[PDB]
RNA sequence: GUAAUCGCA
């Protein structure tokens, strides 16, 4: 199977509300977009490299359009990196990106 | 003989240019019974909106394989002598006797 | 006024013989012959099909003997199976079998096929049984192109390889008639396709066109299967060794005035290595250049 | 003045929007002209999307790359970062013969990293933390030398999202219009701008008035106007209820004085052009080999826009001619089909249920022949 | 028909047996075979590297072909063997006369020189390019014979000149003008002009066209001093200063094609020498 | 420096031309000339 | 099945027979090419490689 | 300089006619060809005796001819041996028709 | 391997009017190389459009072949010099040009006034040589066509001498095949050699020919939106009146099938055939 | 290893 799992917006709100000890990676994807299908393979490889250190979840943009709209989702191949510390800022990456940059991001910030 | 062959070919080209493509190619489509003059083609285009290409395709759609094969004498790569194309069996039988 | 095509005639003379005729009426002078010859070469040799490639018999000593209860020898049965038309759209090897019993005639209907493969004629004569016998045979179905030479004659016992011809289109022909448009020498194109039932003539035409487009596409690619090939190439160039990363540095990155930049771009000078290899006399050689800009470019290169 | 000294014949086109890799602004359900019989006969082999949805386009970088591949001289204006990804994008643009002299590289800003704040309750995010160097471009950083040689200006709506970047792109557009260039505006409404038609119109109301040529999609045209889409959107037939040419009276309210030609493109299957004196629509092919990666139809719009820009820039005096516009539309459809074929061949098919293929970093892709296996 | 005078097609099943010791030595030298037995077994197994080594072995080795009716001294010659996939020894067409060979069932033998002196002798003396004259009267023995002669005759035959080209006398009343031979050949390739269609070709002051000693059929002299001299096959315009301004040859694409191919063969040989 | 022929070429004319080419340019150039002539002849036939 | 020396009946008996049978074939199966009135027994074929017709007609048969 | 003579010179160099030209040039400077053959044979024998392992895929006679051509001011590849840069891969050999 | 790639192995510039380039296509199956080569050659030689002069206007010259005061060469000579001028443009339709050199200057060259779209490739080309002080004023019309050699706007109505113009930019093209085979597999390699006149590079010519072939082979994929025992039954067996029987015999109608194929209007055409007869034959047929 | 006989070109 795949470590990344489809999650609704309500459980995403619950996860961002409650405290956590692992970085939260949220991927907005749509079945139609081609780039997002590739990004899923990078997410799977990253979840393999980080089995329990980080959590990778995905949400369908077509089913949840208002939630993506309020989160300032400007484009389909976007990734949201949420730091464990509730004081640090979130990181949004737009477009298809290398896996090394994602590793550097989740490591440094 | 080459001079007369070329003269007949040029006359056939002039007839094709004059009468039109549909009217010229109407000799090998016997299942098409409609006015093939340029005036009738223009009238049909004004009425329905089909140019000469559409009407010519519709005419060729009613052509038999047998007829198509005969029409091939009009190919631009290997034009056949129109006199030989329009000869009669009585004259052709006299070739060998 | 446009470019149109249509199917003049569609004739199913038999379940393994089809006929189709198409017309490309508004074609220009030199396009008709090229399109015709390309379509002819594509229909014949560039269209692939599926046929039986291997037959396994139960208890025959050799392929040049006779089995009791069958009017045909093993070689005749192989020749009959060689002419079995099949339809498939996926590559690879699949397995089939023939399980008939009792006196009668075994045909292509007795063949049990995978869900992907299908039979076209369904009534071809495989063999004739004149006695109550159990006829069991195995078949391997493969999809390829052209003709296949039965190279592994010496192979696993009990299986005989049959050469197969994967050409679905039997014959093709084209004729170019004039359009009589005066100065603009336009012509009319006709196409005749004879298939064997595996695919209709229109499908054969579309497949030939798509194959020609696929063959002509690579010329429009970049000069010599991952979306991050450019990043990997740049990383390797900058990491491996010097004088190779210098190639990855262009005049664009080197700050330069518009005049010198445009003059070097017109001079087919793009990377910094080309600028370094070129001499100062060659730089002065180009038009709309002066000795003043040479000092500027030399200084900003030393910087 | 270096105009007579070194300008050159192909006039320069300027791309201002953004440099991104495999980015999709938005997507709307659409219809396609395909042979349903050939699809149903080869349903197993061919990859056909269950619901067909296409994108208005890609990014300005892809447009510049396509226009350079078409032989035209393109220049990309923008700002990136000193990180490895920005340098890779710059190298990719340079290797495709695109002028990147107007590309600025700053280390203080990252290429694609947008720091944002969690915000108040309800998941309301905010980007006040730090931009991503794609919405950050100062007015003083605009390269006037490129705009002087440029006779055409191309930008997109994705830039106008940020208030600073909107002011920057408006300054660039007005500077180009004052230095004598025709503004090409490709409106590609991003995902947030599909909430309300009036808000989307007011947002793009600073645009649509300083441009001479505007390219819009059929869905975006229906959204901007009051027309509601009424189509099955999934039936296996072409019933002439899709690919419909809207009357010029519907186009008239959104027309303005400086506007010259308006293009409505429903993919590469049918492109409608609207002019003050004439209106017509040219059909095209859209039944092309499609992979899951290529299902988006992003390269088609980029090729169409590149062909249109190339054809218009070469003969600016014939922008309003009927025959020249028809030739331009045919060339754009051909370029879109070619680019779609090239992207389908370059990026193959995802591995099937049986995947035992050597993997590249974070990716694994096979060919059309490898994907068409029995199991 | 696509071999050169020095190259001959040789089947692989014959070459592997003729050069067997050489390919054994090759397998022993490279890290492909330990001993003679393993190398012989690999050669019998028809491994792909064996064919590569066989090709690399005979790139500079000469083959001596010969025929059973060795009447003259040209019965035995020497060629460069080229590996082919078949069982029939290919031979150059122009060299057939020497061997009195026709492809109706004739067979030939093959011989491999082992010694270095024999190899030098075969490569220098017994090659075809060194034997182009029969030792009887010293006449060219290798010449176009059956099909090449027909092609050359069709090229240089000519055109219908008199009543065949025109039905009525031109008194009551050729056309194409080409500056270069390349333009005329390109027009022929583009089917603009037929093979026998007449044309005019401008020449750069050479006058090398062989023709009859015939005076101009008509001469046009204008007031300003330029007089046009019309000949049978060429037009020579001159001026008052007795200066040859222009020369136009009236010919067909066949003659210019033959002349250009011979001249370009000579020039390509001269350029390749350097 | 070669002549330009506007007459029909036959077997005896070809033999004469080949002999003259062997005399002027030698056998080395004549080999390549003859190969090119053979190629053109086969093509036209 | 023809006995030898068919010219005992008339002159050019073989030629008459051959040309008559070709004409009939051409008429019945309407392939005009089989009998060309200009050059009986010869047809004009094309090249498989380039697709251009040959200049002179060639003999087409099934021996 | 003829414009369309690239492929001809390329084929002349690739085929091996350079060897024939060099042989003719070296025989144009010798009274008796038999003594020249014997001298070339002796020089090739010396070359083989000096370095046995060097040869086996490179011909000593071609090496002698290339040395004699290079010593005369004409550049020639060592032993007239060239490799195909367009080879697909190991084990793939061209088919010369 | 398994991905078709192209590379320019050789390229050179012998002069400003001659270019050479050689290309490669490594992975190719048997039979594809020859077809691709033939199609690419046909596209390069016929499907690439060029720009050249198609018309001239010589007000001073009263004849096609004459010597003007200070031109020093015949009008035919200057026309042959003009037809060799190479131009680079992306024109749609016709245009006008002009050369208005007025001086005793030795050479007239690169003095043609062209719109921005059209450009010259080689300036050193020699149009004419003025040996005396004179005003050389010639008008030129330039067109761009896909090898349409025959184009006459007015058929020499005014004092305009039509110039023969070849619209082929590619001077020559050729292809070769190298077949590399290891065991069962056989790979072919295509080598394309292109010679251009300097208006475009061989790589650009390759790209244009490929795009032209693709555009030629696309319309086939286009789709349009949507909104017998009668032989043996001769007419002799069926009881018919003698008159209509003889009419059908004269009209080459011997079997029922034939009659059935014939239509009522067509039947009426036969001589001596009344309309009532059409009724009689129809009634007898319906009786059967 | 020799004959006989036929074929080959
Ligand atoms: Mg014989
Ligand atoms: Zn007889």
């Amino acid at each position: 199977d795949y470590l990344v799992k489809k999650v609704s917006a309500k459980d995403i709100q619950e996860l961002i509300k409650g405290e956590r000890n692992v970085p939260l990676i949220i991927d907005f994807y749509a079945t139609w977009c081609g780039p997002c299908i590739l990004m899923a393979q990078e997410l799977e490889m990253l979840a393999v490299e980080y089995e329990s250190n980080a959590l990778i979840v995905k949400v369908d943009t077509d089913d949840e359009y208002e939630f993506a709209r309020d989160m300032q989702v400007r484009g389909l191949p976007t990734l949201y990196f949420i730091s464990p510390d509730p004081n640090k800022d979130a990181i949004r990456t737009e477009g298809l990106i290398p896996i090394q940059m994602m590793r550097d991001i989740i490591n440094n910030d | 003989r080459h001079l007369y062959k070329k003269e007949r070919l040029q006359a056939e080209k002039e007839k094709l240019e004059k009468i039109g493509p549909i009217a010229y190619y109407s000799e090998w489509v016997q299942a098409w019974k409609k006015d093939t003059s340029r005036e009738a083609i223009q009238k049909h285009f004004e009425e329905t909106g089909e140019d000469e290409n559409t009407q010519l395709i519709e005419m060729f759609c009613h052509q038999t394989d047998r007829e198509y094969r005969i029409m091939m004498g009009t190919d631009i790569r290997i034009p056949r002598d129109p006199l030989a194309m329009r000869m009669r069996e009585d004259q052709i039988k006299q070739i060998w006797g | 006024r446009t470019l149109q095509w249509k199917c003049v005639e569609s004739r199913t003379d038999s379940k393994r013989l089809y006929y189709g005729r198409f017309i490309l009426s508004p074609l220009m002078k030199g396009q008709a012959d090229t399109i015709g010859i390309a379509m002819r070469r594509a229909l014949l040799g560039e269209i692939e099909g599926t046929c039986i490639t291997r037959v396994k018999s139960e208890k025959v000593p050799h392929e040049y003997s006779t089995i009791t209860g069958i009017q045909e020898s093993v070689h005749e049965i192989l020749m009959n199976l060689k002419e079995i038309i099949l339809r498939s759209n996926l590559y690879g090897t699949s397995d089939a079998s023939i399980c008939v019993k009792g006196p009668g005639s075994v045909t292509a209907q007795d063949i049990i096929l995978p869900p992907y493969v299908e039979i076209v004629d369904n009534t071809q004569h495989i063999a004739s049984l004149t006695e109550p016998i159990d006829f069991c045979i195995g078949l391997q179905i493969e999809r390829n192109r052209g003709y296949l030479i039965k190279t592994p004659h010496n192979f696993q016992d009990g299986s005989y390889p049959i050469d197969a011809v994967f050409m679905p289109v039997r014959n093709a022909n084209h004729s170019i008639h004039s359009y009589g448009n005066g100065n603009e020498k336009q012509e009319i194109l006709f196409l005749e396709i004879w298939t064997n039932g595996s695919l209709t003539p229109k499908e054969a035409l579309h497949e030939a066109s798509r194959n020609l487009i696929d063959l002509f596409i690579p010329f429009l690619h970049m000069e010599e299967l991952s979306p991050f090939t450019f990043h990997d190439k740049l990383a390797k160039l900058i990491k491996n060794k010097k004088k190779i990363a210098l190639k990855s540095i262009f005049i664009d990155q080197s700050e330069l005035p518009s005049r010198i930049y445009n003059c070097l771009k017109m001079s087919n000078i793009y990377t910094l290595l080309d600028l370094l290899n070129n001499s100062q006399e060659d730089l002065m050689k180009i038009e709309h250049f002066r000795s003043e800009d040479v000092k500027r470019i030399l200084g900003i290169l030393e910087k | 003045e270096d105009i007579s000294f070194s300008y050159g014949w192909p006039p320069l086109v300027c791309c201002f929007g953004a440099a991104q890799h495999a980015f999709v602004p938005s997507g709307r359900p659409s219809n396609r002209l395909v042979d349903h019989e050939w699809h149903e006969r080869m349903k197993d082999a061919i990859w056909d999307p269950e619901k067909f949805t296409r994108a208005p386009g890609g990014c300005s970088s892809n447009v510049a790359v396509a226009l350079a591949s078409l032989g035209g001289k393109v220049a990309f204006m923008g700002k990136l970062g000193d990180d490895d990804f920005g340098q890779s994008l710059v190298y990719f643009m340079n290797i495709n013969k695109v002028q990147t002299r107007s590309v600025r590289l700053d280390s203080k800003k990252a290429t694609a990293i947008t720091h944002m704040k969690i915000g108040k309750r309800g998941g309301l995010r905010m980007t006040t933390t730090k931009p991503s160097a794609e919405d950050s471009l100062l007015k003083s950083e605009i390269n006037i030398d490129v705009l002087k040689e440029a006779k055409m200006f191309y930008f997109n709506t994705f830039s106008m999202l940020d208030p600073n970047m909107r002011l920057t792109t408006l300054r660039a557009t007005k500077i180009s219009k004052k230095l004598g260039g025709v503004v090409f505006y490709d409106v590609n409404l991003p995902f947030p701008l599909w909430e309300s038609g009036d808000k989307a119109k007011t947002f793009i109301q600073q645009a649509w008035d300083l441009a001479d040529i505007i390219e819009v999609t059929k869905q975006e045209l229906e959204f901007l106007c009051g027309i509601k889409p009424s189509e099955r959107f999934d039936t296996k037939d072409n019933d002439r209820s899709k690919f419909t040419h809207y009357p010029p009276e519907v186009i008239a309210p959104l027309w303005h004085e400086n506007l010259k030609v308006l293009f409505v493109t429903n993919g590469t299957s049918k492109i409608h052009y609207y002019t003050k004196e004439h209106n017509s629509a040219v059909l095209g092919l859209e039944d092309v080999p499609l992979t899951p990666y290529t299902s988006d139809m992003s390269a088609s719009g980029d090729g169409i826009i590149a062909g249109i820009i190339r054809m218009l820039t070469v003969q600016p005096h014939l922008m309003t001619d009927k025959g020249y516009l028809e030739r331009t539309l045919k060339y754009a459809i051909s370029c879109g089909v070619v680019d779609q074929w090239l992207q389908a061949r370059r990026l193959g098919y995802p591995p099937k249920e049986g995947m035992e293929d050597d993997v590249v970093p974070d990716d694994h892709g096979i060919k059309s022949v490898t994907e068409r296996e029995y199991r | 028909p696509s071999l050169s005078l020095h190259r001959c097609g040789l089947p692989r099943e014959i070459a592997i047996e003729l050069f067997q010791t050489f390919v054994i030595r090759g397998l022993i030298r490279q890290h492909l075979a330990s001993n003679i037995g393993v190398a012989k077994s690999k050669i019998r197994e028809k491994e792909p590297i064996v064919w590569e080594i066989l090709q690399e072995v005979m790139q500079g080795h000469p083959v001596l072909l010969n025929r059973a009716p060795t009447l003259h001294r040209l019965g035995i010659q020497a060629f460069q063997p080229v590996l082919v996939e078949g069982r029939a020894i290919c031979l150059h067409p122009l060299v057939c006369k020497g061997f009195n060979a026709d492809f109706d069932g004739d067979q030939m033998a093959v011989h491999v020189p082992l010694s270095l002196e024999a190899q030098v002798e075969a490569r220098l003396l017994m090659f075809s390019h060194m034997n182009l004259l029969s030792p009887a009267i010293g006449d060219p023995i290798s010449v176009p014979t059956q099909d090449m002669l027909i092609g050359l005759y069709v090229l240089t035959s000519g055109n219908h000149r008199g009543i065949c080209v025109n039905r009525y006398n031109p008194c009551n009343r050729k056309e194409p003008f080409f500056s270069n031979s390349y333009d005329a050949i390109g027009a022929y390739r583009q089917k603009r002009i037929n093979l026998d269609s007449p044309l005019w070709l401008r020449w750069r002051l050479d006058q090398r066209v062989i023709a009859s000693r015939e005076t101009p059929i008509e001469v046009h002299y204008e007031s300003l001093g330029t007089f046009y001299e019309i000949y049978g096959h060429y037009l020579i315009v001159r001026s008052l200063k007795k200066q040859i301004l222009f020369i136009y040859i009236r010919t067909t694409v066949g003659h210019i094609a033959l002349y250009r191919e011979i001249e370009e063969a000579i020039q390509g040989f001269s350029r390749a020498y350097s | 420096n070669l002549v330009f022929h506007n007459k029909a070429i036959n077997g005896t004319a070809m033999k004469r031309l080949i002999s003259r080419l062997i005399d002027h340019f030698g056998m080395a150039y004549t080999s390549h000339i003859l190969d090119q002539v053979k190629t053109l002849g086969f093509q036209q036939a | 099945r023809i006995a030898p020396f068919d010219e005992r009946y008339e002159q050019e008996a073989s030629r008459k027979l051959v040309f008559s049978e070709l004409y009939e074939a051409s008429k019945q199966t309407a392939n005009p090419w089989v009998f060309e009135p200009e050059y009986p027994g010869k047809s004009r074929i094309f090249d498989g490689r380039t697709g251009n017709p040959f200049e002179q007609p060639v003999i087409i048969g099934k021996p | 300089r003829i414009p369309f003579l690239e492929e001809q010179v390329r084929k002349i160099r690739d085929g091996g006619k350079l060897l024939t030209m060099d042989i003719h040039r070296l025989l144009l400077n010798e009274d008796n060809r038999f003594d020249f053959v014997n001298e070339i044979a002796a020089e090739a024998k010396q070359y083989v005796e000096n370095n046995r392992d060097e040869y086996g895929a490179k011909k000593a006679i071609l090496h002698v001819l290339s040395n004699r051509m290079n010593d005369a001011g004409v550049y020639r590849a060592e032993a007239y041996m060239e490799s195909d840069p367009f080879k697909p891969g190991p084990g793939y050999m061209k088919d010369e028709l």
